[PDB]
DNA sequence: CGCCTAGGTTGGGTAGGGTGGTGGCG
DNA sequence: GTCCGTGGTAGGGCAGGTTGGGGTGAC
């Protein structure tokens, strides 16, 4: 519950999904 | 999922397939919140209109799974329901408003590389995350179109203003529900149709890169509609009411 | 032996795969 | 400025419970 919102295959791994950016790019 | 595509293998750890046991078919999806806790829509289980009422018996529970159909063996985790909580505002007749219920179920779940909750909102992410254009990412193993996927779908949506989403629709819409989908003139697609409901709209915070779930798929006219939006239930309005169920129960 | 596609609470992607232990054929 | 409870989705009883808060507030 204190470690939710981070994938162990992801965000753990410094890594990003493909579509990902697409939703931070929205932010204005 | 309309206008959707194949998701990538372990990139909705918190993403619940809602199984009904005899007849064997899928119900509804939903969201793993803690090790016991799955959230999903009220009308995944009480929907008088179609004469449907579920008990926590009729149901079974699928986590870590990335094929539809297929028994992912090692992988996908099968749990079972202790108790449902349907909240008492829930309004199955007129606007489905507060379509939203926890699941507890009876043995706590084992996280994986397939399996880790989703983080449930707070006033602050609520209020930089709930704007028109902030776009949301919502999950299932819905139909394509008005058939069925081979793997769990996934698709990009913008949240709407809400003038839009009310003239949209001749339903009375209320402050525990916000539409979200593409305008026509934007030229992109896109949108959740039957069997998505109670899968989650999750937002991924840009202050602590941490997932969070803003909505639950609830309604909507058709399927990928021209000048028709989605509807998702307003999670954070409904913590307060999760936070003490899980808490006395 | 390497190809070929295959049951199960289960497809065919290949005999591993995001997971075990399994063949028949030429 | 005002409005968001006494039946509705529904009991018993006018509060408050797993529910009537508060907010991207809406009007
Ligand atoms: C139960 C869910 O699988 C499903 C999701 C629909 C999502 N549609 C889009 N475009 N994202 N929900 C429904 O089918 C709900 C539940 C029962 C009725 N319903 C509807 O969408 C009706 N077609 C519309 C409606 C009926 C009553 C009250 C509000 C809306
Ligand atoms: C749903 O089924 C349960 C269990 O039988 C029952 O107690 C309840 O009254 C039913 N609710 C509706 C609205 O039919
Ligand atoms: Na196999
Ligand atoms: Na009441």
């Amino acid at each position: 519950e204190a470690d939710c919102g981070l994938r162990p295959l992801f965000e753990k791994k410094s890594l990003e999904d493909k579509t990902e950016r697409e939703l931070l790019e929205s932010y204005i | 999922i309309v206008e959707g595509s194949d998701a990538e293998i372990g990139m909705s750890p918190w993403q619940v397939m809602l199984f009904r046991k005899s007849p064997q078919e899928l119900l509804c999806g939903a969201s793993l919140i803690s090790d016991r806790w799955v959230l999903t829509a009220a009308h995944c289980l009480l929907y008088p209109p179609w004469d449907k009422n579920f008990t926590e018996n009729d149901l079974l529970v699928r986590i870590g799974k990335h094929s539809r159909t297929r028994y992912e063996r090692n992988i996908e985790k099968i749990s079972m329901l202790e108790k449902i909580y349907i909240h008492p505002r829930y309004n199955w007749r007129e606007n489905l408003d507060r379509d939203i219920a926890l699941m507890k179920l009876k043995k706590p779940v084992a996280f994986s590389d397939y399996i880790h909750p989703v983080c449930l909102p707070d006033r602050e992410t609520a209020a930089s995350l709930l704007q028109a254009g902030y776009k949301g990412r919502v999950t299932g193993w819905g139909n394509l179109k008005e058939g069925q996927p081979s793997v769990l779908q996934v698709v990009n949506l913008p949240i709407v203003e809400r003038p839009v989403c009310k003239d949209s629709t001749r339903i009375r819409i209320t402050d525990n529900m916000f539409c979200a989908g593409y305008k026509p003139d934007e030229g992109k697609r896109g949108d959740a149709c039957e069997g998505d409901s109670g899968g989650p709209f999750v937002m991924k915070s840009p202050f602590n890169n941490r997932w969070y779930q803003m909505g639950i798929v609830s309604w909507g006219e058709g399927c990928d509609r021209d000048g028709k939006y989605g509807f998702y239930t307003h999670v954070f309005r409904l913590k307060k009411w999760i936070q003490k169920v899980i808490d006395q129960f």
